[PDB]
Formats: C-alpha cells, sequence, structure tokens
C-alpha cells in the first residue's frame, strides 16, 4: 500500500520526542539537549552531508519566542569561521500549522562542556581554543552584538580542533538601556556587574565569561560557582579580593555598592596557587579578563594581542562585520503572537519553492 | 573525543610570512 509505505517514511522519534524533518533530513541521532532546544544529527539528502538540527517548540512562551527570533535573526546575518551558521530552517507552511521550529546547522562533534568531563587539556590546546573563542567574539562585538551567555556548552568543537560559538538566543545589540532575568541552565559565567544589577552592561560581560571559561579549561572545575548570586559574588570576592574604592564608586547601583562595602575584607588569592601547573602568560591574560571593574576589563582586540596568543594572533585574518547592527526591534515587549508572525516571516526564505 | 596539526586555521597561522 502506498499510504503504508508513506507512513514508514514518516517522522522519526528521538528519546521520545518527535523530529519531523523529512523529506530532506533523515537518519537522525541524538546529540544533546539544552534548556530550550533538542539537538540531533541528521543526513542532509540535498547537500549530502550530516548536519545538526535543533528543535524548539516556542510559541506558548513569550520568552521562548524571543530566543528563537533573536538566534535566527542574528545567526542568519553572521558569517564567520568561528561562529555556527544556519543552513536551513524547517517549519510548517502556514502560521496556523507552525508549532515547532527546527534550526539546521553545520554539524560539530562535541562541545567544550562535554570535552572537559573526559579529559584535561594541554596548554597547547587551551591556547588554540582560547584564540578561536576570542576571534569569533571579535566578530560578534564588531557587529555591536553582545552574546551575553557564553559558557562551555555553547563552544562547539570538531575533530580537527576547530571551535565555533553557538547558542545566540540571548544575544542583543549593545545599547544604553530586566536584563538576563530569564531562565538559564547556568549562571556561573555571568559578570559581577550583572549580579549587582548595575545598569550599563557592555561588551565586557562577554570577556568576563571568556575568563571564566579559560579558568575552567585550566583546572576542569568552574571558577565561580554558587547556588545564588550572593554565593557567586562571595566566590568572586574570595579569589579576586575586595574591590577598590575607585572600582566601587564606578558602580551605578548604590544598593549593591553599599552591601559590598559591608562585606568583610578579602585579600586577592594569587592565580598560581589556584592554577599551579598553568602557563604564566595564560594567567596574566586570565587576570585581565577576570577584572572586577568592567571599564578596566581587557577588550577583545587587546586580548587577541596578548603575549599568550602571539603564535595565533593575526589581525589580517581576524575579520569583522561589514556594518554594526542597529537596534530597531525592541522585541522584548512584543507579544508572543507578534513574535510568531516575525519568526514566520524571518523563516519564509527557506520554504520549499520560495 | 580524541583531540593542532590538521586544523585549517592553524595551518594558515603556521605558514604566515
Ligand atoms: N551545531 C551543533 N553541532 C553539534 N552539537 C550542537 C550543535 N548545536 C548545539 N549542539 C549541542 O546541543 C546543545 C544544546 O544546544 P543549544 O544551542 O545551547 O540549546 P538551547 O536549548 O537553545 N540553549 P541552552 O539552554 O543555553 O543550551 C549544545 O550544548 C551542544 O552540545
Amino acid at each position: 500500500m502506498a499510504a503504508a509505505a508513506a507512513a514508514g517514511a514518516g517522522p522519526e522519534m528521538v528519546r521520545g520526542q518527535v523530529f519531523d524533518v523529512g523529506p530532506r533530513y533523515t537518519n537522525l541521532s541524538y546529540i544533546g539537549e539544552g534548556a530550550y532546544g533538542m539537538v540531533c544529527s541528521a543526513y542532509d539528502n540535498v547537500n549530502k552531508v550530516r548536519v545538526a538540527i535543533k528543535k524548539i517548540s516556542p510559541f506558548e512562551h513569550q520568552t521562548y519566542c524571543q530566543r528563537t527570533l533573536r538566534e535566527i535573526k542574528i545567526l542568519l546575518r553572521f558569517r564567520h569561521e568561528n561562529i555556527i551558521g544556519i543552513n536551513d530552517i524547517i517549519r510548517a507552511p502556514t502560521i496556523e500549522q507552525m508549532k515547532d521550529v527546527y534550526i539546521v546547522q553545520d554539524l560539530m562533534e562535541t562541545d567544550l562542556y562535554k570535552l572537559l568531563k573526559t579529559q584535561h587539556l594541554s596548554n597547547d590546546h587551551i591556547c588554540y581554543f582560547l584564540y578561536q573563542i576570542l576571534r569569533g567574539l571579535k566578530y560578534i562585538h564588531s557587529a555591536n552584538v553582545l552574546h551575553r551567555d557564553l559558557k562551555p556548552s555553547n563552544l562547539l568543537l570538531n575533530t580537527t580542533c576547530d571551535l565555533k560559538i553557538c547558542d545566540f538566543g540571548l544575544a542583543r545589540v549593545a545599547d544604553p538601556d530586566g536584563f538576563l532575568t530569564e531562565y538559564v541552565a547556568t549562571r556561573w559565567y555571568r559578570a559581577p556587574e550583572i549580579m549587582l544589577n548595575s545598569k550599563g552592561y557592555t561588551k565586557s560581560i562577554d570577556i568576563w565569561s571568556v575568563g571564566c571559561i579559560l579558568a575552567e579549561m585550566l583546572s576542569n572545575r568552574p571558577i565561580f560557582p554558587g547556588k545564588h548570586y550572593l554565593d557567586q559574588l562571595n566566590h568572586i570576592l574570595g579569589i579576586l579580593g575586595s574591590p577598590s574604592q575607585e572600582d566601587l564608586n564606578c558602580i551605578i547601583n548604590l544598593k549593591a555598592r553599599n552591601y559590598l562595602l559591608s562585606l568583610p575584607h578579602k585579600n586577592k588569592v594569587p592565580w598560581n596557587r589556584l592554577f599551579p601547573n598553568a602557563d604564566s602568560k595564560a594567567l596574566d591574560l586570565l587576570d585581565k579578563m577576570l577584572t572586577f571593574n568592567p571599564h578596566k576589563r581587557i577588550e577583545v582586540e587587546q586580548a587577541l594581542a596578548h603575549p599568550y596568543l602571539e603564535q595565533y594572533y593575526d589581525p589580517s585574518d581576524e575579520p569583522i562585520a561589514e556594518a554594526p547592527f542597529k537596534f530597531d526591534m525592541e522585541l522584548d515587549d512584543l507579544p508572543k503572537e507578534k513574535l510568531k508572525e516575525l519568526i514566520f516571516e524571518e523563516t519564509a526564505r527557506f520554504q520549499p519553492g520560495y | 573525543m580524541q583531540l593542532l596539526d590538521s586544523s585549517n586555521l592553524a595551518r594558515r597561522r603556521r605558514r604566515r610570512r
């Protein structure tokens, strides 16, 4: 029976979840699952290669719609060796029938979170991985975009040591204006200025995150974990020591400034005691990325030029975006019904026969 | 995963100048 033969070719199920990505994508296999999306590898029968596919089911939640739309708009506009690309986007032909969105990407082999569960990296690999993180970040920042959620699990790696940044659902254009109150699986990579509810978040929040990641590559343990922001801030102070007076009155939030001032003194702990086997140039750059004052924190192009990365630094081959993005959306107040229409519009170009 | 010699970007950096 033709119908019986059609149902055999129907949607595959992975770990109990439906993945309706035929006819183009077949032979699905589980990769991973974030807080929002379910990721499988699949065979692309048109381009004849395996790909990664992330399924999101967002339309009942304003916050899921924001993440879906932001990731799609930003990654479709980015093109960089160290940033994951979107190859295709699968969804239903009518807005009425669209309930899931599948984002199709180049397939990577693992992520740095998984890799650090299984092995201690040599200094040479840490150096090259850190270079690539910063090289991709240089491009992101050149577009005037903040990633805002860098962490080991969204640094993808392949079998030839190539690294790509992914997971752009929180990425935003920088602007002087409830930041990062939405749920995330881990807050351990967030800059202290976010925890203190200072107002003017800048590119420096991403550099902090990269400093946390470097620390974790050096010891295979998170450097500033904690149950609550209070606990994380106490771990930051327990290592960096108490902030200076100059650093304090650079904080906009009078309330947070007051609490820190009440805290008992903490002396800075030297990095070589936390990381005794680590390269001293890696610890110098680490120190400059984990500086409390965001105004003093090293910038991405300065970090690329640091002596630790000198064998990879090449400004002639560290490309930037053609134009910095402008903020003309303010989609953080749009209702999820409006967000769904925009997602539908943004994904129309991938529909068969467009 | 089993992890500088085979990466394309690393080759460009080795062979600059
Ligand atoms: N292109 C890809 N190739 C290989 N693995 C990938 C790819 N994209 C994602 N993954 C894996 O899937 C995981 C979840 O993806 P991610 O984009 O972070 O999902 P999310 O649920 O939307 N956001 P989050 O909760 O921050 O992880 C990642 O941590 C990787 O392990």
